[PDB]
C-alpha cells in the first residue's frame, strides 16, 4: 500500500492545476527533466543492441524463412530487458502527454489570441520546408502545449561514426519488433477493459515505438514512414507466427498482445490502417477485442 | 486548370468508354460470324486472337486514363479547400480582434 | 497488338495509389445432360410455386345474383388470372412428363441382363437429385392452398362467361382441377408408376448406399450438397418401403444399413427443404408403409446438440488457427508452394461451409420447434406462430453467438475472395500437374502389364484415358517407349510439362468415369486383372479428383459456401396465416432481431459486429433479385431496410452521445470524493468501457447498392444533442 | 465437335465481357464525376462568399461601432442549420445498374384494374404486396405504446429582457418521421 494515491496527482484536474501553477516555463523544465531519463534508457538500449549486432543483422534479412528466423531468435540475448526498457520509455512519454494536454487546455483558455496565432502558424507551415525551420516552429508549438509529430525535446535530448549510428537505430527497431510475442507468455499482460490497457503497462509501447522512431530517424536523416513500415511488417509476421501455436503457457495472452498492433497503428501519425490490413488481417483484432471484452 | 479537367477530360473519357462498349459489342458478333463463314478456320482464329488482344489493351488504357484524371481532380479540390480554410481562419481571427477591441 | 502490351497495360493499371480505403460413355454423358436440364426446369417451377401469392384475395366478391356489375368483374378476373392458370397447366404437364422420364430411366437401368454392368457414381447422384426434386415439389404443392382457390375462382369466372367451348379445353380444365384438388399427388403417382417395374428397389438401394457412403466420408463441399445427401437418403427409404418391397427384409440381407441412416438422422434432425419450408427427416420414417410394426428399430424418432453456444470454443479456435496461417501468404514458384495454396484454398472453403451449415441447421431446427408461454416466461399468450418460431425462440446468448458466427463467415469470405487470383493460378497449376503426372507417368505400368497380357479391355480403356487427357509436350506420344511395347523399362525419363490451365469439364468427367470403371466391384471383372498398387493408386487419384470441379470455380463455390439469404424469406409462414397478414412486422424479422438485440443491450464486445447483421440484407436482396427473380420481394426488402436503418442510426447516435457525456462527467469528478464514497459503501460506479471507435470511422457502408456515410449522420445527431445540452444548461 | 469452334466462341464471349466491363466502368466513373462536379459548384459559391466577407470585414469601424442596449432581445437570434438526412433507401436513390437488373425481373399481376369495382375503395394491389405495411404497423405500435405508458405513469435593458422572456414564452415550439416518433416515445418514458 503506497502511502499516496497516484490518481489524486495525475488526474486531469490535478494536471490542470499544476499547469496553472507552473506555466510554460515550469512545464518546459518538467519536460526536460523527463527527456533526460528517456535519453538514459535509450543509451542502455543501444548497448543491448550493439551486443547482438550479428544475429540482429541476419534477422533483418531472413524474415521470409520461419525455421531460420526461429533459429536466429533462439540465439538472441537480453530480450525481456529490451522490453522492460521500452516500457519504461513509454510510461515516461505517457506522463509527458498528460502534462502537455493539461497545459494546452490552460493556455488556450488564458491567452486565446496568442494561442490562435500559434495554432494557425503551426498548422499551415509548408510541408516542403526543411528541418531547421520546422524545429523552431515545433519548439514554439510544444512550448504552447500543442502535440507535434516530432517531439523537439526528445530530438534535442537524444543528441546528447554516423552511419554506424544509423545502422544501430535500424537494428533497434528490428530487435523490438521481433521480441513482441515474448509478452504472450507473461501473465500480467492481460488486457483489462476497466483499464483500457494491460496491467503491466505494455500499452505504452505504442508511444515508445512511435516517438523513438521519429526522434532517431530525424536525428540520423532517415525516413520515418519507411522505418515504421518495416517495423510493422516484422512485428505482424512474428505475431502471426505465434498465431498457430497450441501451448497453453506461451500463448496465455495472445489476444492482449495482438491488441498492441492496433494500439501502435492508432497512435502513430505515420502508420495508417491500410498498411495494417495489408500485413495483419483485422478480423483477428476484432476477435481479440471480443475475447478480452467478454 | 480544373476546368480543363471537369469540362472536357472526364466527360471525353466517359464518351470514349461508351464508344468502346458499342464497338466491342459489334466486334464480338463480327468475329463470330467471320469464323463461321471463313474459308480457312485457322486464319480466322488468330484474327480473333488479335481482336481480343487489341480490345483488352484499349480498354485497359482508357480505364487507366479516366482513373488518373479523377485522381488529379480530387487532389486539386482538396488543395482549394485547404487554401480556403486558411483564409476563413484569418477572417475569423480578424473578427475576433475587432470584437475584443470594441469591448475594450 | 500482342499479349505483352495488353499485360503491361494491365500491370501499369494495377499500381495506382489508392489510400484512405480502410464408346459406352458418350451415351451416358448425353443422358446425364438431359437429366440435368430437367432438374433446372424443375427448380424453375419450384420457385414459381414458392412465391405464389393469392390473387383471388383482391378480386371483389359478388353477393346478389343481380349485382349491378357482375359480368364486368368476371371479365376482369378472367383477364387477370389467365396467365397464372397457364403457369399451372405448364406445371402439371412438366411433372407428368418428368415422372414418365425418371421411371423410364429406372426401368431401363434395372433390366435383369443389364443389372451386371456398372453405372458411374455421378449418374446415381443425379438420380438422387430427381428423387429430391419430386419430394420438394410435392411438399410445396401441398403447403400452398392459395393455388387451389385461385384456380377455382378462375374456373367459376370462365364458365360464367362461356369462355371455354371446346371438349378438349373442358377436359384439360377438369384434369387440372383433379391435380390441384388431391393431396400428395406427385408422390402417389411416382409410387404407383415405380412399383410396376420388377426389382426397382435394387437401384434405390444403390442410390441410398452411395449417399450413405458419401456422407460418411465427407465427400461434399457446400451445405446444399450435405443436406441433399440426407434428403435423398430419407426419400429413397420412403419409396423403397412400398407394397412389393420391404426395407427391413432388404436390411436383414445386409443390402442397406438402417443403423447408419438412423444415427445420421438422430444427429441431424431437420434440413431446409426450400426457402423457409423445412423438412423433418424422421417424418419419412414415421410415414413409411411398415413403420408401425417395426417402430422399435429406430431411435431417431424420439428426442439436444443444437445449443449453438456449445460450438463457439471450437469455432473460435479454428477461425484463429486458419486465418493466422492464411495471412502469411499475402516470379515463378515451385510445385510445393502451389500445392500448399491448393490445400489452403480447399481447407478454407471447407471451414466456411461448416460454419454456414451450423448456422442454418440451428435456424431450421428452431423454425420447426416454436416455443410456448411456459418455456419462455416472456412469450405473450397472443403470440403469432412465426413470432413464436423466431422472436421468442432465442436466448440472449444464442443471438450473440449467431451474430459472432455470421460475422466470422463474412470476414473469412472477404479474406478468401481477396486472394482469388493467387488461388486461381495455384489451383489450375496443381490440377494440371496432378492430371498430367497421373496420365503420363502413373498409367505406364498398368498399360505395360496389360500389353504383356491377352486381356485387351483394360488396354482399350487405359489407352482411351491417355488420348483424352494427354498433352504431349512434343505433340506426339514417345515412340521408343518400351512400356508401350511390353518390355520392361531399362527408366525412360519423360519430362512432364507445366502450365496453369484446367481440364475442360467434359474430359475431366470422362476420365473420372473411366477410372471408376476400372476399379469397379461389378463390370469377368476389370479390377481382377489389375495388380495391387495399381488399384491403390487409381483409388487414390479418383478420390482426390473429386473436388477439382468445385475448386476450379473458386469464386462461385466461395459464394455458395457462405449463403445466408434464407434468414429473411417467410412465404411459408405467410401462407399459413390464411390471409390475416400481408407481411410480418420488422420486430419479427431475423436480421433486425439480431441487430436490435445488440443495439438495445449496448453490448461492448458485440458492438463491432452490428454491421454484419445489417449486411444480411445484402445477401437476401441479391438472392431475391437474381434467383427468385421477383420485383415485389425486392420492394419489400427495400422498404424494410429503409425503416430499420433509420431506427439503427437514431439509436446508435443516441447511445454514443450518452456514452461520451458520461465519460466526460466521470473524468472530471473529484477522485478523493470517489474514494470517500467507496469507503462508505456508496460507490459512484464507473461507466463500462465500450467499442464505438470502429463505427465512428465508417464512411462507405454498403446497403442495396447505396453507399452510406455513417460518420455524417452520427455527426448530425450528435451536434443536435450538444446544442440541446448547452441550451438546457443555460 | 471441332475444338477450334469452341475456342472461337469463348473468345467472342470474353470480348462481350470486355464490352460489359466497359459499360460498368463508365457507370462508376460517371457516378464519381457527378458528385465531384457538385462539390465544385459548392466550392465556387463558398469562394465568392468568402471574398465578399473578407472585403466587408476589412472595413469594420470600431470607434463608430454603436450597440443598441434597448434592442438586446427584440433582435432575432441566429440559428445554425439543422438539416438531418432520412429515408436514404427511397426508390429514387437506386443506382443505375441495380435498376437495370431490377427492371428485367417479373412484375406483379396487373391486379390494379380491379380497383374501380371495389366497394371498400382500397387499391387492388395493396392486397397482394404492401411495402408501406411495415411502416404503418410500426407507427401504430409506437402510438399505442406511448399512450399506454402515459396512462400508466399517471432600467431599459430590464424592459428588453422582459420583452425577450415574454416572446420566448409565447413563441414556443410548434408526424411520419421515425426519429420524431422515437423521441416522443422516450420523452413520455421520462
Amino acid at each position: 500500500e503506497l502511502t499516496f494515491n497516484a490518481e489524486e496527482y495525475s488526474d486531469i484536474s490535478e494536471m490542470r492545476s499544476l499547469s496553472e501553477l507552473l506555466g510554460p516555463y515550469g512545464m518546459k523544465f518538467l519536460s526536460e527533466s523527463l527527456m533526460w531519463h528517456i535519453s538514459s534508457q535509450v543509451a542502455e538500449l543501444k548497448k543491448l543492441v550493439v551486443e547482438n549486432v550479428d544475429v540482429l543483422t541476419q534477422m533483418r534479412t531472413s524474415f521470409d524463412k520461419p525455421d531460420q528466423m526461429a533459429a536466429l531468435f533462439k540465439r538472441l540475448s537480453s530480450v525481456d530487458s529490451v522490453l522492460k526498457r521500452m516500457t519504461i520509455i513509454g510510461v515516461i512519454l505517457s506522463f509527458r502527454s498528460l502534462a502537455q494536454e493539461a497545459l494546452r487546455d490552460v493556455l488556450s483558455y488564458h491567452i486565446p489570441f496568442l494561442v490562435s496565432s500559434i495554432e494557425d502558424f503551426k498548422d499551415h507551415i509548408p510541408r516542403e520546408t526543411d528541418m531547421k525551420v520546422a524545429m523552431n516552429v515545433y519548439e514554439l508549438s510544444s512550448a504552447a502545449g500543442l502535440p507535434c509529430e516530432i517531439d523537439p525535446a526528445l530530438v534535442v535530448a537524444l543528441s546528447s561514426s554516423p552511419e554506424e549510428e544509423y545502422k544501430i537505430a535500424c537494428l533497434l527497431m528490428v530487435f523490438v519488433a521481433v521480441s513482441l510475442p515474448t509478452l504472450a507468455s507473461n501473465v500480467m499482460s492481460q488486457y483489462s477493459p476497466a483499464i483500457e490497457g494491460h496491467c503491466n503497462n505494455i500499452h505504452c509501447l505504442a508511444k515508445a515505438i512511435n516517438q523513438i522512431a521519429a526522434a532517431l530517424f530525424t536525428i540520423h536523416k532517415g525516413s520515418i514512414e519507411d522505418r515504421l513500415k518495416e517495423f510493422l511488417a516484422l512485428a505482424s509476421s512474428s505475431l502471426l507466427k505465434i498465431g498457430q501455436e497450441t501451448d497453453k503457457t506461451t500463448t496465455r495472452n495472445r489476444e492482449s498482445v495482438y491488441l498492441l498492433l492496433d494500439m501502435i497503428v492508432q497512435e502513430s501519425p505515420f502508420l495508417t490502417m491500410d498498411l495494417l490490413e495489408s500485413c495483419f488481417p483485422y478480423v483477428l483484432l476484432r476477435n481479440a477485442y471480443h475475447a478480452v471484452y467478454k | 486548370e480544373l476546368q480543363m479537367l471537369l469540362e472536357e477530360e472526364i466527360p471525353g473519357g466517359r464518351r470514349a468508354l461508351f464508344d468502346s462498349y458499342t464497338n466491342l459489342e459489334r466486334v464480338a458478333d463480327y468475329c463470330e460470324n467471320n469464323y463461321i463463314q471463313s474459308a480457312d478456320k485457322q486464319r480466322a482464329l488468330e484474327e480473333t486472337k488479335a481482336y481480343t488482344t487489341q480490345s483488352l489493351a484499349s480498354v485497359a488504357y482508357l480505364i487507366n486514363t479516366l482513373a488518373n484524371n479523377v485522381l488529379q481532380m480530387l487532389d486539386i479540390q482538396a488543395s482549394q479547400l485547404r487554401r480556403m480554410e486558411s483564409s476563413i481562419n484569418h477572417i475569423s481571427q480578424t473578427v475576433d480582434i475587432h470584437k475584443e477591441k470594441v469591448a475594450r | 497488338v500482342t499479349l505483352e502490351d495488353a499485360l503491361s497495360n494491365v500491370d501499369l493499371l494495377e499500381e495506382l495509389p489508392l489510400p484512405d480505403q480502410q464408346a459406352r460413355y458418350i451415351e451416358q454423358a448425353t443422358v446425364h445432360s438431359s437429366m440435368n436440364e430437367m432438374l433446372e426446369e424443375g427448380q424453375e417451377y419450384a420457385v414459381m410455386l414458392y412465391t405464389w401469392r393469392s390473387c383471388s384475395r383482391a378480386i371483389p366478391q359478388v353477393k346478389c345474383n343481380e349485382q349491378p356489375n357482375r359480368v364486368e368483374i368476371y371479365e376482369k378476373t378472367v383477364e387477370v388470372l389467365e396467365p397464372e392458370v397457364t403457369k399451372l397447366m405448364n406445371f402439371m404437364y412438366f411433372q407428368r412428363n418428368a415422372i414418365e422420364r425418371f421411371c423410364g430411366e429406372v426401368r431401363r437401368l434395372c433390366h435383369a441382363e443389364r443389372r451386371k454392368d456398372f453405372v458411374s457414381e455421378a449418374y446415381l447422384i443425379t438420380l438422387g437429385k430427381f428423387i429430391n426434386m419430386f419430394a420438394v415439389l410435392d411438399e410445396l404443392k401441398n403447403m400452398k392452398c392459395s393455388v387451389k382457390n385461385d384456380h377455382s375462382a378462375y374456373k367459376r369466372a370462365a364458365q360464367f362467361l362461356r369462355k371455354m367451348a371446346d371438349p378438349q379445353s373442358i377436359q384439360e380444365s377438369q384434369n387440372l382441377s383433379m391435380f390441384l384438388a388431391n393431396h400428395n399427388k406427385i408422390t402417389q403417382s411416382l409410387q404407383q408408376q415405380l412399383e410396376v417395374i420388377s426389382g426397382y428397389e435394387e437401384l434405390l438401394a444403390d442410390i441410398v448406399n452411395l449417399c450413405v457412403d458419401y456422407y460418411e466420408n465427407r465427400m461434399y463441399l457446400t451445405p446444399s450438397e450435405k443436406h441433399m445427401l440426407l434428403k435423398v437418403m430419407g426419400f429413397g427409404l420412403y419409396l423403397m418401403d412400398g407394397s412389393v418391397s420391404n426395407i427391413y427384409k432388404l436390411d436383414a440381407k445386409k443390402r442397406i444399413n438402417l443403423s447408419k441412416i438412423d444415427k445420421y438422422f438422430k444427429q441431424l434432425q431437420v434440413v431446409p427443404l426450400f426457402g423457409d419450408m423445412q423438412i423433418e427427416l424422421a417424418r419419412y420414417i414415421k410415414t413409411s408403409a411398415h413403420y408401425e410394426e417395426n417402430k422399435s428399430r429406430w431411435t431417431c424418432t424420439s428426442s439436444p446438440q443444437y445449443n449453438i453456444c456449445e460450438q463457439m470454443i471450437q469455432i473460435r479456435e479454428d477461425h484463429m488457427r486458419f486465418i493466422s496461417e492464411l495471412a502469411r501468404y499475402s516470379a515463378q514458384k515451385t510445385d510445393a508452394e502451389y500445392r500448399k495454396l491448393f490445400d489452403l484454398a480447399l481447407q478454407g472453403l471447407q471451414l466456411l461451409s461448416q460454419w454456414s451449415a451450423h448456422v442454418m441447421e440451428v435456424y431450421s431446427w428452431k423454425l420447426v420447434h416454436p416455443t410456448d408461454k411456459y418455456s419462455n416466461k416472456d412469450c405473450p399468450d397472443s403470440a403469432e406462430e412465426y413470432e413464436r418460431a423466431t422472436r421468442y425462440n432465442y436466448t440472449s446468448e444464442e443471438k450473440f453467438a449467431l451474430v459472432e458466427v455470421i460475422a466470422m463467415i463474412k470476414g473469412l469470405q472477404v479474406l478468401m475472395g481477396r486472394m482469388e487470383s493467387v488461388f486461381n493460378h495455384a489451383i489450375r497449376h496443381t490440377v494440371y500437374a496432378a492430371l498430367q503426372d497421373f496420365s503420363q507417368v502413373t498409367l505406364r505400368e498398368p498399360l505395360r502389364q496389360a500389353i504383356k497380357k491377352k486381356k485387351n479391355v483394360i488396354q482399350s480403356v487405359l489407352q482411351a484415358i491417355r488420348k483424352t487427357v494427354c498433352d504431349w509436350e512434343t505433340g506426339h506420344e514417345p515412340f521408343n517407349d518400351p512400356a508401350l511395347r511390353g518390355e520392361k523399362d531399362p527408366g525412360f525419363d519423360i519430362k512432364v510439362p507445366r502450365r496453369a490451365v484446367g481440364p475442360s469439364s467434359t474430359q475431366l468427367y470422362m476420365v473420372r468415369t473411366m477410372l471408376e470403371s476400372l476399379i469397379a466391384d461389378k463390370s469377368k471383372t476389370l479390377r481382377s486383372s489389375l495388380e495391387g498398387p495399381t488399384i491403390l493408386d487409381i483409388e487414390k487419384f479418383h478420390r482426390e479428383s473429386f473436388f477439382y470441379t468445385h475448386l476450379i470455380n473458386f469464386s462461385e463455390t466461395l459464394q455458395q459456401c457462405c449463403d445466408l439469404s434464407q434468414l429473411w424469406f417467410r412465404e411459408f409462414f405467410l401462407e399459413l396465416t390464411m390471409g390475416r397478414r400481408i407481411q410480418f412486422p420488422i420486430e419479427m424479422s431475423m436480421p433486425w432481431i439480431l441487430t436490435d438485440h445488440i443495439l438495445e443491450t449496448k453490448e461492448a464486445s458485440m458492438m463491432e459486429y452490428v454491421l454484419y447483421s445489417l449486411d444480411l440484407y445484402n445477401d437476401s436482396a441479391h438472392y431475391a433479385l437474381t434467383r427468385f427473380n421477383k420485383q415485389f420481394l425486392y420492394d419489400e426488402i427495400e422498404a424494410e431496410v429503409n425503416l430499420c436503418f433509420d431506427q439503427f442510426v437514431y439509436k446508435l447516435a443516441d447511445q454514443i452521445f450518452a456514452y461520451y457525456k458520461v465519460m466526460a462527467g466521470s473524468l472530471l469528478l473529484d477522485k478523493r470524493l470517489r474514494s470517500e464514497c467507496k469507503n462508505q459503501g456508496a460507490t459512484i460506479h464507473l461507466p463500462p468501457s465500450n467499442r464505438y471507435e470502429t463505427l465512428l470511422k465508417q464512411r462507405h457502408v454498403q446497403l442495396l447498392g447505396r453507399s452510406i456515410d455513417l460518420n455524417r449522420l452520427i455527426t448530425q445527431r450528435v451536434s443536435a444533442a450538444m446544442y440541446k445540452s448547452l441550451e438546457l444548461a443555460i | 465437335n471441332e475444338l477450334e469452334c469452341v475456342t472461337n466462341i469463348s473468345l467472342a464471349n470474353i470480348i462481350r465481357q470486355l464490352s460489359s466491363l466497359s459499360k460498368y466502368a463508365e457507370d462508376i466513373f460517371g457516378e464519381l464525376f457527378n458528385e465531384a462536379h457538385s462539390f465544385s459548384f459548392r466550392v465556387n459559391s463558398l469562394q465568392e462568399r468568402v471574398d465578399r466577407l473578407s472585403v466587408s470585414v476589412t472595413q469594420l469601424d470600431p470607434k463608430e461601432e454603436e450597440l443598441s442596449l434597448q434592442d438586446i432581445t427584440m433582435r432575432k437570434a441566429f440559428r445554425s442549420s439543422t438539416i438531418q438526412d432520412q429515408q436514404l433507401f427511397d426508390r429514387k436513390t437506386l443506382p443505375i445498374p441495380l435498376q437495370e437488373t431490377y427492371d428485367v425481373c417479373e412484375q406483379p399481376p396487373p391486379l390494379n384494374i380491379l380497383t374501380p369495382y371495389r366497394d371498400d375503395g382500397k387499391e387492388g394491389l395493396k392486397f397482394y404486396t404492401n411495402p408501406s405495411y411495415f411502416f404503418d404497423l410500426w407507427k401504430e405500435k409506437m402510438l399505442q405504446d406511448t399512450e399506454d405508458k402515459r396512462k400508466e405513469k399517471r432600467s431599459v435593458l430590464l424592459e428588453a429582457i422582459r420583452k425577450g422572456i415574454q416572446l420566448r414564452k409565447v413563441e414556443e415550439q410548434r408526424e411520419n418521421d421515425v426519429a420524431t416518433i422515437l423521441s416522443r416515445r422516450i420523452a413520455v418514458e421520462y
